[PDB]
């Protein structure tokens, strides 16, 4: 369904945004070191 | 959506309240920056505000 | 003369070795960020003109 | 650098998917903000000065 | 230090989960406190001096 | 919640009472710090106080 895809795609953004959240934190994880 | 507008508008009032307190005795440098902060919320106030009217 | 020069090699090599490995994670951050940079906006394009938005 | 080419291989895509801010808007963002601060502080600098 | 990287691996997460106090608020926390002491003691230094 | 406000307000009065006794004969240094202590409770007094009105 387009809605389920919209949820899943936005969910995929949620899956990736958290990955960006993890990835961006990894960037911050090294600057202080 | 309307509740968000009130919250954003209240946040703008909160920032305006801080701007109201960041203005006295010549502290315009902080107000200069602080006032700009509200305009970011005003964009939402205008952007969400106009949208709310259309949805009616 | 043999022992003195070789110690500097290891120290310089190890000093260079750690710096090379030091820059690793700093750039791998851009790697996943680059992966995040594209595939995030990739889903954004799915709702532009001729996209799902045109399906809308 | 091939990753950098990959970054540019995909940064350009976002450039086409999302056109960059034109210099005309930069003037606005740099000039329209002047009133956003001046006009907003124009009332503040006269309201309760 | 890998634990320190773990600390930073998770301190950064709290940084994203909870953004750090911006310097603007630091001015307030450092300036808004000035009235909180001056204004509060302004009455005390004049009320029952 | 209202009972907490009264207790916090009483605590603020207790701190104010200590501030009232930490003020005499030029002991402003202790009052300078002591008065700041109440404002921490005042934040609760204002924060919980405003919330109580909304809940009504």
């Amino acid at each position: 369904a387009p809605e389920d895809l919209l949820e899943r795609l936005l969910g995929e953004m949620e899956l990736e945004l958290i990955e960006l959240r993890r990835a961006l934190a990894q960037t911050i994880a090294t600057f202080k070191s | 959506t309307e509740r968000q507008r009130d919250a954003q508008q209240l946040i703008a009032q909160r920032w305006y309240e801080k701007a109201q307190a960041a203005l006295d005795r010549g502290n315009e440098q902080l107000a200069r920056e602080a006032l700009g902060q509200r305009q970011s919320y005003q964009s939402h106030t205008e952007a969400l505000g106009k949208s709310l009217g259309e949805q009616r | 003369a043999l022992v003195e020069q070789v110690r500097g090699q290891l120290q310089k090599l190890e000093r260079k070795y750690l710096e090379l490995k030091s820059q690793k994670n700093l750039y791998l951050a851009r790697l996943k960020s680059a992966i995040a940079a594209q595939k995030i906006e990739e889903i954004a394009g799915n709702l532009d003109n001729a996209s799902a938005s045109s399906l809308f | 650098e091939r990753i950098e080419t990959k970054i540019l291989e995909l940064e350009a895509e976002r450039e086409l998917l999302n056109p960059p801010p034109s210099p005309l808007d930069k003037k606005f963002e740099q000039w329209e903000e002047q009133q956003a601060v001046e006009a907003t502080l124009a009332a503040m600098k006269a309201r309760r000065s």
